[PDB]
């Protein structure tokens, strides 16, 4: 049966097990990277530092 | 360097022997970059923006 | 003994038989780097040519 499922994204994701678009995120202080696929969950975040684009840049990778 | 992506598969030579690769293997985004760098014409002509990528799979590794 | 030579730091420089800090220097027209250890003197110096740096250096030494 196709349903279509209305409600917030972070409502969407639990129902859906996985990560949607505008969710809550669980950022726990180590990095997702280093986590085994079973203690993976469909919400670990990551905010990576930043990065500034410089003309050097674009003359690097051009 | 340019990108950053010092992952182990790339920039060592111990893990990479322990990997699935068997050696170190190029990055695939290099093979995406490089990729452009061999079909896009430099010069103004009516391509104007990328715009997006539809469906990258890699395959095989690139040594 | 230990004794406090208190002075100029290139009257410093010709007591202690080394380099101090703003002692006198030996500029003599041909590299340091080219000298053997006999002929080094403490006190052989070289002004070297400049270098601008720019934000493409610092993208390409991080
Ligand atoms: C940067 C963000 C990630 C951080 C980690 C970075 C790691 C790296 O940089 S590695 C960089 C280089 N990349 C690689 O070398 C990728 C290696 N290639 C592979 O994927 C390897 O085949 C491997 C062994 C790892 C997994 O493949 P494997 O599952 O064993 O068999 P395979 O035949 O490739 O099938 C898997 C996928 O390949 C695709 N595929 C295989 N053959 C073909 C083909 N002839 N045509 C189209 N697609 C194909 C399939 O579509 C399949 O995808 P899907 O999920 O849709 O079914």
């Amino acid at each position: 049966q196709r349903t279509a499922v209305q409600g917030s994204p972070t409502m969407l994701a639990a129902i859906s097990k996985q990560w949607v678009r505008g969710a809550k995120v669980e950022e726990d202080r180590i990095h997702p990277f280093r986590k085994y696929f079973e203690e993976l969950q469909p919400g670990d975040s990551l905010l990576t530092p930043r990065r500034t684009m410089t003309e050097a840049d674009i003359v690097n990778f051009a | 360097c340019l990108s950053g992506d010092h992952f182990y598969a790339h920039m060592d030579k111990i893990a990479a022997a322990e990997s699935i690769f068997g050696e170190r293997v190029v990055h695939g985004y290099f093979v995406l970059s490089a990729a452009a760098g061999l079909f896009v014409d430099a010069g103004v002509g009516p391509v104007i923006a990328n715009y997006g990528l539809e469906s990258l799979r890699f395959i095989e590794p690139v040594k």
